[PDB]
RNA sequence: AGGACCGAACCGACUAAUGUCGAAAAAUUAGCGGAUGACUUGUGGCUGGGGGUGAAAGGCCAAUCAAACCGGGAGAUAGCU
RNA sequence: ACACAGGUGGUCAGGUAGAGAAUACCAAGGCGCUUGAGAGAACUCGGGUGAAGGAACUAGGCAAAAUGGUGCCGUAACUUC
RNA sequence: AAUUCCUUGUCGGGUAAGUUCCGACCUGCACGAAUGGCGUAAUGAUGGCCAGGCUGUCUCCACCCGAGACUCAGUGAAAU
RNA sequence: CGAUGUCGGCUCAUCACAUCCUGGGGCUGAAGUAGGUCCCAAGGGUAUGGCUGUUCGCCAUUUAAAGUGGUACGCGAGCUGGGUUUAGAACGUCGUGAGACAGUUCGGUCCCUAUCUGCCGUGGGCGCUGGAGAACUGAGGGGGGCUGCUCCUAGUACGAGAGGACCGGAGUGGACGCAUCACUGGUGUUCGGGUUGUCAUGCCAAUGGCACUGCCCGGUAGCUAAAUGCGGAAGAGAUAAGUGCUGAAAGCAUCUAAGCACGAAACUUGCCCCGAGAUGAGUUCUCCCUGACCCUUUAAGGGUCCUGAAGGAACGUUGAAGACGACGACGUUGAUAGGCCGGGUGUGUAAGCGCAGCGAUGCGUUGAGCUAACCGGUACUAAUGAACCGUGAGGCUUAACCU
């Protein structure tokens, strides 16, 4: 609706970089421990992106010490500060959910080099 | 008008003993 | 989402490797355990040299769930497996000396300080 | 599953009171040819709203 | 409860429903007027009128895409050569439904669906 | 105190400075015009009848047109009235804005819930289904027993059975008001409210203070 | 070579669901066993009721079997309804 | 008993893939099964998918799910070898 | 024990928990040697028990695709 | 006995109170926490598994508790068929034997399309009196009523110590219920893509049919939970057990006889929903109709002509409304549906051409092409002028004010 769309538009942020699934991304998130506020870095691979405007979100999978961790970030939430892209995966699928089953040498993807 | 022929057993075989 | 008969991995080094949840504590007719709920478990296979042997019942606390946890801003954290930490049945007191793998911050209840301190991440 | 007493003709008629049909009583007259037809329907000869639509 | 859903089932499976519209779209283009049941005629407006919109601009890709629907080279020829230019200035609404009583066989509400043409 | 009549406009969420996101239902509360004021002398009770929105001139009937013309109020869709609390008064033709919700914190929202049509016992009363295997025959979602035996000889009134579900007015109470926007006529309330988009809602201050 | 193995036709009927005023007076759907043999099948014969036949269940003998069917003794008898 | 989802012996039996008369799609040839049109409730029947858990269901892993082919390597207890 | 009433005999194994199952003892109500006793590889749409995988069996159901159910037109039953 | 299916399990319950928990109290061999016993109290709540056909019971681990009974030892025209209880077979035992055994094992057809009462939903008719369109009052009825843990009080009172309150406040849970789709997800055989076999469009390329949607990978809108909000109250009235104040009978004493106080999740109300068929049929606001002839068994009578308003219905386009009725929006003085334009979303770099390679294939054009139900617009198509129903000032008696 016009009323809703206008309401969400004012809450946007224009500093959202353009990234695609398969791109290695490090997302900086705010962390609060009682009264102190710190920056925590989460680096991984974007395996799915959901575009819905103010409700847009993306999920990042990283291989930790033993098992993988998947985190879903709300793109326009104040918790996320900045998003930076290191690699440009040369995938051709919107959703990289098949990477969950794969591991080791089979979880790597090529470089777009574009 | 005419009696049936098959005349199957209508009663069910389930004795309540 | 941990319920009865669920397999869990062991984050600590108490000698247990796989455990079965046999009861969810904290309420009558409780269905499944959350991120940091106490549960009663039985060890299904452990280290022969460990201090805990097979077929013993003792409490446990969940630290990681496949279903995941929900953050107040809508974010979620998901893991590839379910893990827990062993206990002492009288006082919570994780018996392990070190815990492997990430641990979420939902366990900061002014009590799990030992778990978080030993956690390599968060 | 089956009746214990046969319903009377009175009950039968009472149940059937709602089965009566209703007449259309809404026949419109074509603007040009003046042929009675159902509203929002083409005439038998193929007229609608005056202009011929079937041409057959 | 089908809240906000669209698309009549017409007591057919997906494959049969798709073929039936495919044939009966082709018949309408060929004859420019056909007699069908009202529910069928209404559902056809959503498969035939998009085809005319595609035929507005003639291109190899559009011809191939048009052929993939109706699977008839005669119909594709009929489009892009007559229907296209005829409706060039028409912004949709290429069809017209006219109720024509009830079918004698089973009392199906019948209707004529015909392109806004044949004014010779 | 009196409530207001608004229209549900989808849902959204508000991001706070601390990070937490608050799901909010957007209610469009335009000016509510008082058409009739009731008093104990005539009606035996005190209430104000209000109208909102607009109606087609050719669609409003003559009895309704005269009723609005008497109050000098432009015709609107539907009419609702609220009882007074004895501490406030109103006059015919007065316009009431959403600003009255600026100083409140909890509200009660009433509306017609979405209609599910004829619903079974499993969906309506959360009945437990029977076994899907182990010999079960044509009794997978059936209600089961509905009475005891000869001794009652009947099914008790108020039994839970399949029937119409939804499409009745329901009230969600003690909802936090997140934001009030007078100039744009919006009322953001935390949570979800009954009914689908575009349905009329009644918003009043929470009574369970 | 094989009363050998897997598996269609063919023969049989272990499980489940459907069907029980059924499409059908034992079937259908999905699985299931044997499938060169003590196999299966066409056509034609032989065994007749206290008898036949039976890798034996009181099984089968024209949808009927701890004594088939039809006619007769016969309007058996009924301290029973 | 029916214009009945059953039963009924023999012969011919093509193309592509396939070990194949299996199976899929087709040729020759033959058919759409003698009530239809709508709507798209509960519930029943036949199916598809499913978060986390994985027999906790139940008299019982009933039913479903799963495994499934070819070539190479490898293959235990026991044994009448 | 296809045999056991008392009985869920006693002990051990398996399970967090085993009237079932497996092993051992014999107080064998009422085993027993061709109406055969005890073993036995292979075989079994054979009985019981356990494990891995697998799953809507289940916690707890949700949605979807078809045939009925529902409405309209034609035909038109049955038990009682 | 011309037939009332008899153990368990599942689903669904309902009542009693001889109360398991929560609530209020007396006594205590009641220091406190924790108990014992008795009285009042039925508002709500009142486990999951292993073994066995089992109810029961034993065992394991939870909870505030895992209450006792009635209801054909509730419930098979609601489900199952494990036990028992037909026909097969075997064991032990009894009998010469046929066979038998509340002795034990293996196997073994659970029919019914709902007439009536009842119950859950939803309509038509008439009534309520001139008709019609709305908004309400509220008799009456129903729904809901559960509670753990942590912290403060306070480490206070108590107690030699060990231990550790009452009352009150805050926070956070479990189970249950209502609503919703913003988020996390499921589904999404109507969207996009990959791919195996085969047939076809003359052939290549490109596409379509069929094989469970052929098998798969994602996924819009809707519906939906595992997802997200909200609820259980506070307060008031009259009380139960109980505690009282004053107070005689009975100079005293005494809660009671007169009078006056407190006193529970029970009762009435407060919260939510239905509700004037509440035939006791209610109230308020607004709108519409105020023309003539005759007849008689001159009556709240009948007949004819002209007018038929408010409004309703019907028909059409339809809906986040729906089995059908009903309910809501719209019918050109128009955004009701479809299409169309733009956007969004989803899938993911279309076809064609060019370039590199012997080729499969790759790169450029190109984040392209195609996009269902979504969003904002647009009369392009379809919602026809009319007909139909509904009238013409609305009875008698009495009372009060104008006349």
């Amino acid at each position: 609706s016009n009323i809703i769309k206008q309401l969400e538009q004012e809450q946007m942020k224009q500093d959202v970089p353009s990234f695609r699934p398969g791109d290695t991304v490090e997302v900086k998130v705010w962390v609060v421990e009682g009264s102190k506020k710190r920056l925590q870095a989460f680096e991984g691979v974007v395996i799915a992106i959901r575009n819905r405007g103010l409700h847009s979100a993306f999920t990042v999978r990283k291989i930790s010490n033993g098992e993988g961790v998947e985190r879903v970030f709300q793109t326009h939430s104040p918790v996320v500060d900045s998003i930076s892209v290191k690699r440009r995966g040369a995938v051709r699928k919107a959703k990289l959910y098949y990477l969950r089953e794969r591991t080791g040498k089979a979880a790597r993807i090529k470089e777009r080099l574009n | 008008n005419n009696r049936p022929v098959y005349i199957p057993r209508p009663r069910p075989p389930h004795p309540r003993l | 989402m941990i319920q009865e008969q669920t397999m869990l991995n062991v984050a600590d080094n108490s000698g247990a490797r796989r455990v079965m949840c046999i009861k969810v504590l904290g309420g009558s007719h409780r269905r499944y355990a959350g991120v940091g709920d106490i549960i009663k478990i039985t060890i299904k296979e452990a280290i022969p040299r460990g201090k805990v042997k097979k077929g013993d019942v003792l409490k446990a606390v969940v630290v990681r769930t496949k279903k995941g946890v929900r953050r107040p801003d809508g974010s979620v954290i998901r893991f590839d497996g379910n893990a827990c930490v062993l206990l002492n049945n009288n006082s919570e007191q994780p018996i392990g000396t070190r815990i492997f793998g990430p641990v979420t911050r939902e366990l900061r209840s002014e009590k799990f300080m030992k778990i978080i301190s030993l956690a390599p991440e968060v | 599953a089956v009746q214990q007493n046969k319903p009377t003709r009175s009950k039968r008629g009472m149940r059937r009171s709602h089965d009566a049909l209703t007449a259309v009583t809404s026949l419109s007259v074509d603007k040009t040819s003046g042929e009675k037809h159902l509203r929002h329907h083409i005439t038998a000869d193929g007229y609608y709203r005056g202009r011929k639509v079937i041409a057959k | 409860m089908r809240h906000r859903k669209s698309g009549r089932q017409l007591n057919r499976n997906s494959s049969h429903r798709q073929a039936m519209f495919r044939n009966m779209a082709g018949s309408l283009v060929r004859h420019e007027i056909i007699k069908t049941t009202l529910p069928k005629a209404k559902e056809l407006r959503r498969v035939v009128e998009p085809l005319i919109t595609l035929a507005k601009t003639d291109s190899v890709a559009n011809r191939r895409l048009a052929f993939a629907r109706t699977r008839d080279n005669e119909i594709v020829a009929k489009l892009f050569n007559e229907l296209g230019p005829r409706f060039a200035s028409r912004a949709g609404g290429y069809t017209r439904i006219l109720k024509c009583g009830f079918r004698a066989g089973d009392n199906a509400p019948m209707a004529y669906i015909e392109l806004v043409d044949r004014s010779e | 105190m009196i409530g207001l009549v608004g229209k549900k406009v989808g849902m959204t969420r508000i991001f706070t400075e601390d990070g937490v996101s608050i799901p909010v239902t957007v209610i469009e509360v335009e000016a509510n015009r008082v058409t009739q004021v009731k008093d104990l002398a005539n009606d035996g009770y005190r209430a104000i009848q209000v109208t909102t929105g607009a109606k087609k001139a050719n669609r409003v009937t003559k009895p309704e047109a005269g009723h609005f013309a008497k109050a000098g109020v432009e015709a609107g869709r539907g009419l609702w009235e609220f009882r007074l609390a004895e501490g406030e008064e109103f006059t015919v033709g007065q316009s009431i804005s959403v600003e009255l919700f600026a100083d409140v914190k909890k509200v009660d929202v009433t509306g017609t819930s979405k209609g599910k049509g004829f619903a079974g016992t499993v969906k309506r009363w959360n009945f437990r289904t029977q076994d899907a295997t182990h010999g079960n025959s044509l009794s997978h979602r059936v209600p089961g027993s509905i009475g005891q035996n000869q001794t009652p000889g009947k099914v008790f009134k108020g039994k839970k059975m399949a029937g119409q579900m939804g499409n009745e007015r329901v009230t969600v109470q003690s909802l936090d008001v997140v934001r009030v926007d007078a100039e744009r006529n919006l009322l953001l309330v935390k949570g979800a409210v009954p009914g689908a988009t575009g349905s009329d809602l009644i918003v009043k201050p929470a009574v369970k203070a």
